[PDB]
């Protein structure tokens, strides 16, 4: 059954390894999110399928590497020169593109480790500029993250469902654990605030 | 730096010349009518046979000058850009022929012998890429070759008057000449080891590959033999012109081959080649 | 002018495109062999020497062949004989025993003379193989050919026999100009029969190579 | 017995009738001429195209080739979603389930595969596989994500139950080969025209020949239902395209030129009906008025012969497919 | 046995009916046209 397993002082260099089994690991873009202790998450990097377009979050540019083993099956992201704002847990998250596709529909179990850029502000979460491109399809996916293990995709384009239910319009998403609400406009990703449900 | 003057013959050579120019603006001009206006397809040999003609047309394209020259002559003769464009236009219409004509044979050769090889089959993307790849190599040897005021005189002032450079011309005279008839003696002989011979589809093959060998010898040797006897008198011996004289003729004589050649090029090739 | 999900779709549909563009220009480099006969006629053992549709892979002198074998098929062959307008030659098999069995003969050139004259195949050679030659020397020897063929039954006799029915059988070709007809009569198996496929193999191909030049 | 009942079958037909659709539709003003044009251009085969089936959405459309592919492209920006390997390089026909998430497509293996779209792995895999019929599958449309209707060469034809896989009902009374057939947009009845120059009306819960259509010469290789669902078209292999009325067990009238000598390889409508478009094998379709038989125009543009025909659901677009291995989407 | 001119003035009826649905009779403006493209 589809899964995924993965597994210093400052300055050094470290290599992580993403094992995927149960799936075609081949036709599948992997990403890479590193989730913050307590300060939510963040988009790191991301491999589309076939090792060709890559793209890295602008503040660990340059200085992290990733690559695929394709034939192995492993997804590796070497990281180098690591610097003390990078202690965090990181998440491995698949996905997959073509016309009704389910991007970032799993995640891995996470592995922790220890040492324009719209605004995306937090049920309803707000926005910077407004996410309707021409072509009628408006990118805004609703993540939650219950205690205890990864974040799954609830609500992708805030009409698709992966009893809940989810709508809004331009600049104004709403919906109706830790609550994410996600943007995919541009290449780097904004990941929201983050509210909590309790009692 | 011993201009013969005389014209002798001088004076009757531009009308061979012209006279070979005349006919080679036609023909190979219907060919390319029939070409686009009919045929369609497109596989990989009419590809690389258009390839020819491109050459072909471009040598008539000279004309403007050339009726310029008409009118041109002794007579008005400018001795400017078009005398040094037209001279670089003979010589990359020379040695596009070259290059094509091999590889038409080439071609052929690996239709017959060797059925199944990949050389076969060839997208037509592939065939243009390899067919500007032939011209950006002509063009490159005809500026490499290359390496005028005083109107024609001065213009031809270029005679004689070249150690280690005859050898260049020798290896490209040389290679594609042997390459034609290896490849010509191995399809007869392999296709007369095959007991089909007595069918006539394959015996107008031979006859074009035969024809295609004939064409290019006729045409080719005597400019490789003029150049050698040059390079063997100075061997051998400051200016006994009149053994330079004779050489110079000699020169002057084999330019017409080499048209009539580009002109002869359109009953040989586009006729006896298809079935 | 795309967002982010467009253009990972192009990029997986450009992927798509290439690995169809080598799978075809893979598939492209072989001979495809279509066979026919008139029923229990042979094929088992061309077959034996290397539902519906039967396909079969053999590979000889570093070329991979292809074999279909249509026989189990009861529908019209007018509704689907055109979707093999492509393949590189035709297998007839015929065997060398119906002459004096009821008359078969006459309904194996029938056949022959249906697929032949067919508008579909027109440029494409067809291989004639001949079952069941000792047999046949044995019927002879017994009985004369008379039969099946009253007018000019011929001399008992290997040399005229085998050599009469031959005739015969490329006789119902009428595209003599385009189509080629090569016969051969089945040896002991001595793997020679898939030489002689070989060999007619790539005639059909000189000359189909030499066509478009 | 046999002769005095069809007697008394045609003399109630020629009773029941008076005048055809044309003497009523004299006053009708013609459609006019009907410019189309290409919109779109599909491309990626490498071999003749034999079926080609819309979506229910109306954006994505499933195509069969002889190159032992299966193809779905996103009409609005020719992409391609998927590209399944065919088991068996011989395929005549193919098939979109309403639910968007399963494919089916036959050929001269005898065998209905089954397709399944939407799995975790993110690979299509067969998810069934169908046998039992003795001839060469010609079609075969689904009823729901669980049933299935096939007509192959043993001039028979089959409703199945995807989840066991074998014949829930056989529907049988054709003695010629079946080319196609077409579901009512009810799905409770469909028509079916066989090689016997003859249509038969069959009941999917009850299954048995409710009724039977006569006067084609020749065989019948097309036929699609009107979408009020009382009436249906066929089109022979004889340059003749008819149009027959269900409840009025009668032809109501033909479609024939005389310039026209090829047979018919497709046929089909419009969301209202007023058109009939129709494929041929002069390398052209040419759409003619539902009422007026007049030839408003041809989609011609194919270097091959047409085989394949459709029209979106949403009545806008219309995509044809021919053995040049390509696939034009007009409007 | 329904009779024959009925049925196509209903055939007539229902054709006319919708009769604007489908821009394939009247060509509609590439404003709207998904396929503009």
């Amino acid at each position: 059954d589809v899964q995924l397993v993965e597994s210093v002082q400052p300055g050094g260099s470290r290599k992580l390894s993403c094992s995927a089994s149960g799936f075609a690991f081949s036709s599948f873009g992997m990403h890479w999110v590193r989730q913050a202790p307590e300060k939510g998450l963040e988009w790191v990097a991301y491999i589309s399928s076939g090792s060709g377009t890559i793209y890295y979050a602008d503040t660990v540019k340059g200085r992290f590497t990733i690559s695929r083993d394709d034939p192995k099956n492993t997804l590796f992201l070497q990281m180098t020169s690591l610097r003390s704002e990078d202690t965090a847990m990181y998440y491995c998250v698949r996905s997959i593109y073509y016309y009704g596709s389910s991007p970032f529909d799993f995640w891995g179990q996470g592995t922790t480790l220890t040492v324009s850029d719209i605004v995306m502000t937090q049920i309803s979460c707000r926005s910077s500029k407004s996410l309707l491109h021409s072509n009628g399809n408006t990118y805004l996916y609703w993540f939650l993250q219950r205690p205890g293990q990864s974040p799954q995709l609830l609500i992708y384009r805030m009409s698709n469902l992966a009893r809940f239910s989810g709508s809004g319009s331009g600049t104004a998403f709403t919906l109706t654990g830790v609550y994410y609400c996600m943007q995919h406009l541009e290449y780097p990703l904004t990941f929201g605030a983050g509210t909590k449900l309790e009692l | 730096c011993c201009v013969f003057r005389d014209d002798f013959i001088a004076k009757v050579l531009p009308p061979v010349l012209g006279l070979e120019f005349i006919f080679g603006l036609l023909g190979n001009g219907l060919a390319l009518w029939i070409f686009c206006f009919h045929l369609k397809s497109w596989k990989s040999s009419r590809i690389f046979l258009f390839n020819l003609a491109v050459a072909d047309f471009l040598l008539i394209i000279c004309l403007p000058f050339v009726m310029d020259y008409y009118v041109r002559r002794s007579d008005w003769k400018f001795g400017d850009i078009p005398c040094r464009l037209v001279l670089f236009m003979f010589a990359m219409n020379r040695q596009g022929s070259i290059i094509f004509l091999t590889v038409v044979a080439v071609d052929r050769y690996f239709r017959v012998v060797h059925p199944h090889h990949a050389l076969n089959k060839i997208s037509n993307w592939t065939a243009a890429i390899i067919s500007c790849l032939l011209w950006g190599i002509t063009v490159g040897l005809t500026v490499h070759l290359l390496k005028q005021n005083g109107t024609a005189n001065v213009c031809i002032s270029f005679s004689i008057c070249f150690r280690w450079h005859e050898a260049m011309f020798l290896l490209e005279f040389f290679l594609p000449l042997g390459i034609i008839l290896f490849c010509s003696a191995r399809i007869i002989w392999s296709l007369r080891q095959r007991q089909m011979d007595r069918h006539a589809k394959i015996k107008r093959a031979i006859t074009f590959i035969m024809v295609v060998a004939i064409v290019f010898v006729i045409c080719f040797l005597p400019s490789v033999v003029v150049r050698i006897h040059i390079f063997w008198l100075l061997h051998t011996s400051t200016q006994n012109c009149e053994v330079y004289r004779s050489v110079d003729l000699a020169f002057f004589i084999t330019l017409s081959f080499t048209y009539m050649n580009s002109m002869l090029d359109p009953v040989v090739y586009y006729f006896s080649s298809p079935s | 002018t795309l967002s982010a999900e467009d253009k990972a779709a192009v990029e997986r549909s450009k992927m798509i495109d290439r690995n169809l563009r080598e799978d075809g220009e893979k598939a492209a480099r072989e001979v495809k062999l279509l066979l026919l006969g008139a029923g229990e006629s042979g094929k088992s053992t061309i077959v034996k020497q290397m539902t519906g549709i039967v396909e079969t892979h053999f590979t000889f002198k570093d070329l991979h062949f292809k074999m279909f074998d249509v026989g189990a098929q009861r529908s019209e062959r007018k509704k689907w004989i055109h979707c093999f307008e492509g393949v590189t030659a035709i297998i007839f098999c015929v065997a060398l025993s119906d002459y004096d069995l009821v008359n078969r003969m006459h309904e194996s050139m029938k056949l022959f003379d249906s697929i032949c004259n067919n508008k579909w195949f027109t440029d494409t050679s067809i291989i004639l193989f001949l079952n069941k030659k000792d047999l046949f020397e044995e019927k002879i020897k017994k009985s004369p050919l008379t039969i099946c063929y009253p007018e000019y039954a011929g001399s008992n006799t290997y040399e005229e026999a085998a050599a009469y029915i031959q005739c015969q059988f490329e006789d119902l070709n009428k595209r003599k100009d385009t189509k080629e007809i090569y016969t051969h009569f089945t040896c002991s198996t001595d793997t020679k029969n898939v030489q002689f496929v070989f060999d007619a193999v790539t005639d059909v191909i000189i000359k189909n190579n030499l066509k478009d030049c | 017995e046999a002769e005095q009942l069809k007697n008394q079958i045609r003399d109630a037909r020629k009773a029941c009738a008076d005048a055809t659709l044309s003497q009523i539709t004299n006053n009708i003003d013609p459609v006019g001429r009907i410019q189309m044009r290409t919109r779109r251009t599909l491309r990626g085969h490498l071999a003749k195209i034999y079926a080609m089936h819309w979506g229910t959405d109306s954006r994505l459309l499933v195509s069969a080739s002889q190159d032992g592919k299966l193809i779905i492209w996103d009409s609005y920006t020719t992409n391609k979603v998927h590209a399944i390997p065919l088991r068996s390089s011989w395929v005549m026909t193919c098939a979109y389930a309403p639910s968007g998430n399963y494919v089916a497509c036959g050929g001269l293996d005898n065998i209905c595969s089954i397709y399944n779209l939407k799995t975790r792995e993110g690979n299509v895999r067969v998810s069934r596989e169908l046998a039992g019929h003795t001839g060469y599958l010609s079609c075969c449309r689904f009823l729901d994500d669980n049933q299935i209707v096939t007509s192959s060469g043993d001039t028979t034809c089959a409703l199945w139950d995807i989840e066991t896989g074998q014949q829930t009902t056989t529907f049988t009374g054709h003695t010629g080969d079946v080319m196609s057939l077409s579901l009512a947009p009810d799905t409770r009845l469909f028509v079916s025209g066989a090689c016997d120059a003859s249509a038969k009306l069959w009941d999917v819960r009850e299954g048995m020949c409710r009724q039977t259509f006569t006067g084609h010469e020749s065989d019948i290789n097309a036929i699609c239902f009107f979408p009020n669902g009382n009436a249906f078209a066929t089109g022979s292999d004889d340059a003749t395209c008819r149009l027959f009325d269900l409840r009025a067990d009668q032809e109501l009238m033909t479609y024939s030129h005389d310039n026209i000598i090829c047979g018919i390889t497709s046929v089909s409508f419009s969301k209202s009906g007023r058109l009939l478009l129709a494929g041929y094998d002069d390398f052209n379709c040419n759409v003619w008025d539902a009422l007026k038989a007049d030839r408003a125009g041809v989609l011609a543009g194919h270097d091959n012969r047409v085989s394949c025909l459709g029209v979106t659901d949403d009545g806008m677009a219309v995509a044809t497919g021919s053995w040049d291995s390509f696939l034009k989407i007009w409007n | 046995r329904i009779k024959v001119s009925k049925a196509a003035a209903d055939l007539m009826a229902y054709c006319e009916a919708h009769a604007k649905e489908d821009p394939l009779l009247t060509p509609v403006p590439a404003s709207e046209n998904p396929f503009r493209e």
